[PDB]
RNA sequence: UUAAGAGUUAAACCUAGCCAACGAUCCAUAAUCGAUAAUGAAAGUUAGAACGAUCACGUUGACUCUGAAAUAUAGUCAAUAUCUAUAAGAUACAGCAGUGAGGAAUAUUGGACAAUGAUCGAAAGAUUGAUCCAGUUACUUAUUAGGAUGAUAUAUAUAUAUAUAUAAAUUGAUUAAAAAUAAAAUCCAUAAAUAAUUAAAAUAAUGAUAUUAAUUACCAUAUAUUUAUAUGGAUAUAUAUAUAUUUUAAUAGUCCUGACUAAUAUUUGUGCCAGCAGUCGCGGUAACACAAAGAGGGCGAGCGUUAAUCA
């Protein structure tokens, strides 16, 4: 069933803004309808055009909202500035000598 | 499986698991399998050829070799042990259908299974290679069995021509009866071995020309009315069933009408129960086959060693 | 009998019989050699494969085309 | 495929099942008696003779079998907490429940394993005793045949 | 999870048709390597239910074969079961709600029943 | 010695003479036409012995050896009719004594070459209904009825199942006129039989759960899929079975 | 010295021993094995790809720290080979794809962490070429790859063996010489499509596979036990309602026919040539063996052949 929009996240626009990971580009897909966002399963989000990662993340955060768990942006893991562990040594050697 | 090719060739004279008229003639004229003046390899090859032409022809040779079981089962006369060479094929669903007289041939049984017309214990089975166990109940859609055992449904044109001929012959008989009722009554009683109103009761029938009547079935249905054939075209009493509608058995059905010993059949419902695997007992083998024991012996010797 | 000496990729030099009614094998030609001796030729223990390498299949072959590389 | 005929025609292998009790228990009287029994003396036996010396650094006798005591193993391996009284903790209740279940499971497993071993020992005793009374039965049967002794000398007896 | 000894699922079967062995395994061995023991089998595909059986009200059944005495022993000595294995054991009654998780956890339509 | 032997009839038949060049016929086709007899405008072969099914509860099986290939009778009088030099069918000179003197066993033998093959007797509907009453209503065991009627237990159980199914079909009016005709006809074509523990846990089910776990007790060392077991997927001994739905699954 | 025995290593002092024609030492070769694969009646024999167990290695050799355990895919040193950053630098794809070479010959520079595992984190969660899926490839194995009927066209006039005419009739052949029920034609189906719906792999939620499998040919419900008749939403029609209610197929190669070794219906070209051949062997007008036609016999999405293994 539909959760009721909260003052913290009044609209699906604000929801996509908060969850992040470039989910803001999906605003037109949902047309700012709470009911559509909270009844649309994975097959529908696929036929709309949402990619696999985006629809999985959106369904995860929608379930979190149903269960009132925090829906803040989870920044994805990134390789270190000095490169991956396997490439860390060569990249560090290059960076040190160059600068 | 193998593609059906020259299964009824009169020259080759092979007997097939089928109710064909040509298969009937091949079985009739065969006599027996000639094994005289042949080396052991030639005898084995002839026996293999004939028995595999009858038993499981549609199976590929390698598949049959894999399916071949070098053992035999049995339960005063001598028990024909080696007629059980092909008993393993008898538990297959298509073979069971054929032996239950629910299909005209094993190929037609395969098509019936593949098209979803067959059930085994209430669940639809679409695989002819399905193997039945003792006590298994299988059933066929009644229309398919009626089509397999019933005569072919004529087309509109052919039945219209047959009706033309029937009307013509009825008019001829009516003329003969009216002109000379004496001799007609005498002939009728002789064939069985007076009142003049009888010849008055007979009525001519309007001749029909098919050129104007083609393409309209209800017109012909209403126009054609013979004392046996009232208000329908020949063989098309209700042209929506897949068989000769006034249901009569297919021609040449009695030669192949064999009741199995391992299946129990209810033809009202088109159901059957697989009682057991066929077995050999003193003086009898439950594996229906048109070849005598030596032929099966030689085939078994062939398939024990793979034709070595 | 049409045959040819062939040096194989492993260094061995053998004599290979050339089957078929006609052949276009010539020196420097790339061929494929399989086993099977020519019975009436002593020392020729190998055959050349028609329709493989630089050796074409038999021209105008109707029967046993697969054994001679012919296509139809 | 051939070797599977030895193992019941089962293809593939399971890992060898582990023994819950690594060493024999102290309630297995027969094993202790065999261990404690006088070792067979001499070469058909297993031990050094009285007069012969062993190598300087070696041990004359093998290490003695450590007979597990199930009560001691349970007490040392899984000991009930001394401090029964405690206050409310969100994870403490869960940890206590898990610890209680694990203790119960291990205690139950050990005790049932010991009972199982003793039951097999009793079963073997019954088997052997029944076989010995079967020998007594043929003793009864033979005397019937040889109650017919005319005390003349026969060839089958020769 | 944690610990050297872990009760987990090793995948057997064929592509698109998974079956599993519930096994006690060393944490550092491969998933399908030979384990310390094979405690059981698990078939994740529910039993098919006919439409008429749906009218009857029968529910699809997922089949697990398990050694209950030995699994309890391995839980006692400190074996750590995986999440899916933890769920499987909980439904069997080997483990209680103490092994649950916040995400996992409602009305009971059928209660766990033990019959020979 | 072995050679291709065209399967000509073993019995005497009228071989082709000089042929008009465009006939393009064969002796085999002429033998088939002689065996079949004249064809009707309706397509039938009334002259043939076996064209029409029997109705006297005695099967009509081919007897090419006894009748020496003469398989044409008058459809009504059922007297033999042989081909004649004029081309017409007519009475034979001497009637075959073999066809009057036919052993009772041979009449139930479908195929002339195989004596061991024989047709099975068909149980009468009254006997089937009596068996149904004896088993289901009177509570008799399959053993007692099997001994009583000289029947076998699997056949008795199959008869019970079939009579129950027939009762259901008659309840739903599924049996039709054509089916009744087909059953009746095939009934008269055959001879008629003459009477004289493991602990199991069913798991807790919660609303929204689509399945219920079933746990069976098993013994370690015997439960599990073995490691290193032989793979027969690419071998002729590949193991195939059928699902509960009826689909094909590799085992 | 080790946690630990021992010429295992290092030192010292004694004895003269130790192995070996039932094969030492040396050389060549080789990863080993199974409840794995092949084969055989079996003993055995072969393989060690695939599933599984053990070992060894991560370009080569030695040593060192840490550690319970490493001569570690670590570090140091050197050897080889490359790249730049020219430094008491980095890298070595026997990790996944992929490229070049070698070879008769062995694929995607793919999708996802949905499932099962693994690492980190208290958790939220993050990573995962392990893994799971898909792609290529008849490399192998299995199911399908359509059944029944069917030897001719017209014209004549409660019975029923309908009979007469004419016309045609492909290849071979003049009757046991066939191709051939093979074709055509007819009857009845289903696959595919087109529509709806729709599981399961997974649940608290998350599905890459996915244009999912499966079901029905309008859709539900309402009773009976899959087939029925009903009630209601579809449906064009004609004139709410009598009616019907998507469409629909067919698609085989390859070898051989003297004997071993299954293949009789016969002909043509060549002429010890061209050629065939596993063995015997055939080919000089009369070729069952060469190259073909007809017919025929095997296996069949495979067939043959070469290389091997067992018997
Ligand atoms: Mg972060
Ligand atoms: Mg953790
Ligand atoms: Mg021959
Ligand atoms: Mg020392
Ligand atoms: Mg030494
Ligand atoms: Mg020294
Ligand atoms: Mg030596
Ligand atoms: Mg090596
Ligand atoms: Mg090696
Ligand atoms: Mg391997
Ligand atoms: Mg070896
Ligand atoms: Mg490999
Ligand atoms: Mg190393
Ligand atoms: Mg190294
Ligand atoms: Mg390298
Ligand atoms: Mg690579
Ligand atoms: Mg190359
Ligand atoms: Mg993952
Ligand atoms: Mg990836
Ligand atoms: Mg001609
Ligand atoms: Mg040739
Ligand atoms: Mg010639
Ligand atoms: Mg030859
Ligand atoms: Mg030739
Ligand atoms: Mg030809
Ligand atoms: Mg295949």
């Amino acid at each position: 069933t539909i959760p009721k929009p909260s003052d913290q996240v009044p609209d699906v626009d604000a929801f996509l803004n908060k969850i992040g990971r470039n989910c803001n580009e999906l605003k037109d897909t949902f047309e700012n309808n709470w009911n559509n966002l909270f009844q649309w399963d994975s097959k529908i989000l696929k036929e709309k055009g949402v990619n696999i990662q985006q629809r999985k993340y959106i369904l995860k955060q929608v379930h979190n909202y149903r269960n009132n768990r925090p829906i803040h942006e989870i920044k994805l893991g990134k390789k270190s500035f000095f490169g991956g562990e396997r490439k860390r040594k060569a990249f560090t050697a290059k960076w040190k000598a160059e600068n | 499986p193998r593609k059906a090719n020259l299964l009824k060739s009169l020259a080759r004279g092979r007997v097939r698991t089928s109710f064909n008229k040509y298969n009937l003639f091949n079985l009739y004229k065969k006599g027996g399998v000639d094994l005289k003046s042949k080396s052991l390899y030639q005898q084995k090859w002839t026996a293999k050829q004939e028995t595999r032409a009858y038993h499981g022809e549609h199976l590929t040779e390698k598949r049959w070799q894999t399916v071949f079981k070098p053992k035999l089962d049995s339960v005063i006369k001598e028990t024909p042990f080696l007629l059980q060479t092909f008993a393993v094929l008898e538990k297959r669903l298509d073979f069971a259908l054929f032996r239950a007289m629910f299909a005209s041939s094993v190929r037609q049984a395969r098509q019936f299974i593949l098209h979803g017309n067959v059930r085994v214990n209430g669940v639809k089975i679409k695989h002819p290679s399905y193997t039945l166990k003792p006590g298994d109940m299988f059933s066929v859609k009644p229309d398919k069995v009626l089509e397999a055992l019933g005569a072919k449904k004529p087309s509109f044109q052919e039945a219209l021509k047959i009706d033309k001929t029937q009307i013509v012959l009825w008019n001829k008989y009516v003329k003969e009866a009216k002109t000379e009722p004496k001799e007609v009554w005498e002939k009728k009683l002789e064939n069985f071995e007076f009142d003049p109103k009888w010849a008055k009761n007979l009525k001519y029938h309007d001749p029909i020309k098919l050129s104007e009547l083609e393409g309209d079935e209800p017109k012909a249905r209403k126009l054609i009315n013979l004392p046996w054939q009232k208000n329908y075209v020949y063989g098309r009493q209700d042209p929506k069933k897949p068989f000769f509608t006034p249901w009569k058995p297919r021609p040449f059905l009695s030669p192949f009408a064999i009741l199995p010993h391992h299946l129990e059949i209810s033809f009202k419902t088109c159901h059957a129960v697989y009682l057991r695997d066929p077995v050999a007992r003193p003086g009898q083998s439950e594996v229906i086959s048109p070849f005598d024991v030596p032929v099966h012996e030689r085939a078994y010797m062939y398939y024990l060693r793979n034709g070595k | 009998r049409k045959a040819c000496r062939v040096r194989l990729t492993n260094g061995n030099v053998v004599s290979a019989y050339i089957p078929g009614e006609g052949h276009d094998a010539q020196e420097h030609s790339i061929v494929y050699v399989r086993g099977g001796r020519c019975q009436d030729l002593p020392g020729v223990k190998y055959h050349v494969i028609r329709g493989a390498g630089d050796l074409s299949g038999v021209v105008n072959r109707i029967s046993s085309r697969s054994k001679y590389g012919a296509k139809k | 495929g051939k070797g599977a005929a030895k193992y019941g025609f089962k293809s593939g292998v399971f890992p060898t099942t582990r023994s819950i009790l690594k060493s024999p228990t102290t309630k297995q009287t027969d094993i202790i008696n065999k261990v404690k029994s006088p070792k067979p003396k001499g070469v058909l036996g297993i031990g050094y003779a009285k007069g012969v010396k062993h190598p300087k650094g070696s041990h004359r006798l093998s290490p003695k079998v450590n007979f597990i005591d199930v009560d001691n193993l349970i007490a040392k391996t899984v000991a009930e907490p001394q401090s029964i009284k405690s206050s409310n903790g969100s994870a403490q209740k869960v940890r206590l429940q898990k610890a209680e279940l694990r203790r119960k499971f291990l205690i139950e497993a050990f005790r049932k394993e010991e009972a199982r071993l003793l039951h097999k020992h009793e079963y073997l005793q019954k088997r052997t005793k029944e076989l010995e009374k079967a020998k007594e039965l043929e003793l009864e049967k033979l005397n019937k045949e040889k109650s017919s002794d005319l005390t003349i000398m026969t060839l089958d007896k020769m | 999870t944690c610990g050297l000894v872990r009760i987990r699922l090793a995948r057997f079967g064929r592509k698109n048709s998974p079956v599993y062995n519930i096994v006690v395994a060393n944490s550092r061995k491969a998933r399908d390597a030979k384990p310390i023991e094979v405690l059981g089998t698990y078939v994740p595909v529910p039993s098919p239910v006919t439409k008429r059986e749906l009218k009857r009200g029968v529910v699809p059944i997922k089949d697990v074969k398990l050694d209950f005495d030995r699994t309890k022993y391995w839980i006692g000595v400190g074996a750590q079961p995986s999440e899916t294995v933890t769920k499987l054991l909980r439904k069997a009654g080997i483990l209680n709600d103490a092994w649950a998780t916040s995400k996992n956890s409602r009305k009971v339509v059928f209660e766990r029943m033990e019959t020979l | 010695f072995s050679r291709r032997r065209i399967a000509y009839p073993f019995y005497p038949f009228k071989k082709l003479g000089r042929q008009h060049p465009k006939k393009h016929d064969t002796n085999l086709k002429t033998a088939m036409r002689q065996f079949l007899g004249p064809k009707n405008y309706k397509g039938e072969y009334v002259m043939n012995k076996y064209f029409t099914v029997p109705t006297n509860h005695v099967p009509n099986y081919i007897k090419p050896d006894l009748e020496r290939g003469q398989s044409l009778e008058h459809p009504v009088t059922k007297k033999p009719l042989q081909l004649r030099y004029d081309g017409t069918l007519g009475p034979p000179p001497v009637e075959n004594k073999r066809l009057q003197n036919i052993f009772k066993d041979r009449l139930l033998q479908p195929f002339p070459s195989n004596p061991h093959c024989k047709t099975n007797y068909v149980l009468s509907p009254q006997l089937k209904q009596s068996i149904f009453e004896e088993i289901t209503v009177e509570g008799l065991s399959a053993q007692q009825v099997s001994q009583k009627y000289g029947l076998k237990i699997p056949r008795v159980e199959a008869i019970v199942k079939l009579v129950s199914v027939e009762n259901s079909w008659n309840r739903r009016n599924r049996v039709s006129s054509d089916l009744k005709t087909m059953d009746e006809t095939l009934y008269r074509m055959f001879p008629v039989f003459d009477s004289d523990n493991t602990k199991v846990i069913y798991g807790e089910l919660v609303e929204g759960e689509r399945s219920q776990y079933k746990f069976t007790n098993a013994k370690v060392g015997k439960v599990g899929y073995r490691y290193g077991s032989g793979n027969r997927d690419n071998k002729k001994d590949r193991r195939i079975g059928f699902n509960k739905l009826g689909q094909m699954v590799y085992i």
